[PDB]
């Protein structure tokens, strides 16, 4: 064969090549502009070794103590119906809301598979809200605690526009520990110094 | 193969040879799916079939194209035995009579890879030309058609490419 | 058990056999006589099928045709044609 | 670009139809014309 | 704890066989090659046992 043949074939199929490349590039643009950003935080610890400390940092004891302190076992997710609602909401400049929850306890159905109970909270105003677990609608108010139908719930400082919805899941302690440990890393960076670099990656820049 | 351009090429060639002052006869011997009468404006009665079967004369089959300038003989009613009709000596009588009253006679035929009408007709044809579609047909198909015409006793003069488009790879 | 060239005269196989008939009409010229012998290499190849159908397709054109079944060992032409099996070859 | 190139290569290596009267003239067949497509 | 009509095979396998079965699925690693950290792993079909 010769270069003339391949150049001629490329020129002949320019339309197909351009179309396929354009659609792939469009998909790449959509994914790169809709994927949730992931921020990275870091810290530096001085050790007065460092291998046993590296192993002990990621032990379930310390991570469990941290989770118990910060109540990381109460997962709150802003609800968008599609797989791209969050990305377009961020692109449109919409401010994501947040709810501070200090006490949650679901009836713990605990079937064969779904060991994580969950409810849906719909924002009605700055003060009151609706709760549905399996279609059972209840009305709650920020401040005063809710203890009904084996469900205990406390809400503080809900910041979102009315009509927003949030999935509230009480995932098990071990699952929360695994999730925290999956994105948490430790390195020595000197192999002999007391310096340890701790890295944590997550989507909430302050959390 | 069918839908290659036999009718397109044959009809247009008949028109372009008629416009130069030479009388042309166009026979549509595609007794299976021919539509020349549809393209020319038709009195569909008394086609080629009605003559071959013997229920018509040689004069009621010939008609005039409106915007052409050449006569034509449509297939007529589809018969049940086309290839067995085409072997009748009345076909050769028709061709011999027409050759003495016209300057050119062009016969359209079905494919040869599909049926055998073309090879029956080709005995009385002075010249035979194949039509090859640009991208559809293959060299193997054209060679097979040439050899199948050779076996039946018909000498093909040559080929005619069709449906050509400008390709940068050329 | 009936001729394909009679039950379904518009089949593809009968078209191919008509093509073979037109080939033969030119090949069988200048032959020393008008006898054609269809044979084969192995049994169940198609000798009887081809020969019978070709005889039918050449008879339908107004030419008298004789069909001899010289397979004196396993021939069944009389079964396929409707028979008076007495007085064979 | 890679998928377009491989698809074009597959299509090129899977075409068998005629492309120029040279192929027919190699076998010994006189190509008497080459009628282009009529957009009309 | 089972529905009536269920059946169970009860085998008294020898102590050595039970020890071999337990040891076959039980693993230990250091993971630091010098630390006091040892990771013990046990694989089985009963999540609580
Ligand atoms: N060079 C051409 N340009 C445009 N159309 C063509 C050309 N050649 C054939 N055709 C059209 O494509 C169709 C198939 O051609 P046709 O000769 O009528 O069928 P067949 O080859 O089976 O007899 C026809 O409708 C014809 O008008
Ligand atoms: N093109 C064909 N299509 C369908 N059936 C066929 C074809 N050729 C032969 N046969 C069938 O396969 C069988 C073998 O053919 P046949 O000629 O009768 O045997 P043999 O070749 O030994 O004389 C027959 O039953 C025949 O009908
Ligand atoms: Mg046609
Ligand atoms: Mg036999």
């Amino acid at each position: 064969i010769d270069l003339g043949r391949v150049i001629g074939e490329l020129i002949d199929h320019r339309k197909l090549i351009i179309s396929i490349t354009s659609v792939f590039t469009l998909f790449a643009i959509l994914y790169a502009l809709l994927a949730t950003p992931i921020y990275e935080t870091d810290a530096l610890i001085q050790i007065e070794q460092s291998a046993p400390e590296t192993a002990l940092l990621q032990s379930r004891m310390i991570l469990g103590k941290t989770i118990d302190d910060l109540n990381l076992q109460i997962q709150i997710e802003q609800k968008y119906f599609p797989v791209i609602g969050r990305g377009l909401a961020r692109l449109m400049g919409e401010k994501p809301g947040n709810i501070d929850i200090t006490r949650l306890y679901l009836p713990d159905s605990d079937d064969i598979s779904n060991n994580t109970p969950s409810i849906i909270l719909t924002v009605k105003d700055k003060e009151n809200y609706s709760i549905n677990s399996d279609g059972i609608q209840l009305n709650g108010v920020v401040g005063t605690l809710l203890n009904e139908k084996g469900i205990s719930l406390l809400v503080n400082e809900i910041d979102a526009k009315p009509g927003d919805q949030f999935v509230i899941t009480q995932l098990p302690r071990l699952k929360a520990i695994s999730d925290l440990l999956k994105s948490f890393s430790v390195a020595d960076l000197g192999k002999d110094t007391g310096m340890l670099t701790l890295t944590l990656t997550g989507d909430n820049p302050k959390r | 193969s069918p839908s290659a351009g036999m009718t397109f090429i044959s009809s247009n060639l008949a028109a372009t040879i008629a416009i130069t002052g030479k009388k042309v006869l166009f026979i549509d011997a595609d007794l299976r799916k021919g539509y020349a009468h549809k393209m020319f404006g038709h009195k569909n009665d008394k086609g080629l079939s009605e003559f071959l079967s013997g229920q018509a004369a040689a004069e009621m089959i010939i008609d005039k194209v409106e915007g052409g300038g050449f006569d034509y003989i449509g297939r007529g009613q589809i018969p049940p035995n086309p290839a067995e009709l085409l072997m009748h000596p009345r076909f050769e009588q028709l061709l011999n009579w027409a050759s003495q009253n016209y300057d050119l006679i062009i016969i359209d035929t079905p494919p040869i890879l599909a049926v055998t009408d073309a090879a029956i007709i080709g005995r009385y044809a002075g010249t035979c030309l194949l039509v090859a579609r640009f991208e559809k047909n293959t060299v193997k198909e054209i060679d097979v058609s040439m050899k199948r015409f050779e076996q039946s006793g018909v000498v093909v003069k040559g080929c005619i490419l069709n449906g050509v488009v400008k390709k940068a790879s050329s | 058990d009936t001729l394909l060239a009679v039950g379904n005269p518009a089949d593809l196989a009968v078209e191919a056999i008509r093509g073979l008939r037109t080939s033969l009409h030119f090949a069988m010229m200048e032959a020393k006589n008008n006898v054609l012998m269809i044979s084969g290499a192995s049994p169940s190849a198609g000798m009887t099928f081809i020969s019978s159908n070709l005889a039918a397709t050449i008879a339908i054109t107004g030419k008298k045709v004789l069909f001899i079944d010289a397979d004196l060992r396993k021939g069944y032409a009389h079964k396929m044609f409707g028979h008076k099996n007495d007085k064979g070859l | 670009l890679i998928v377009s190139v491989v698809l074009v290569l597959f299509q090129v290596f899977l075409r068998r139809g005629i492309e120029s009267p040279e192929q027919l003239e190699e076998i010994g067949i006189n190509v008497y014309a080459s009628i282009p497509i009529s957009e009309w």
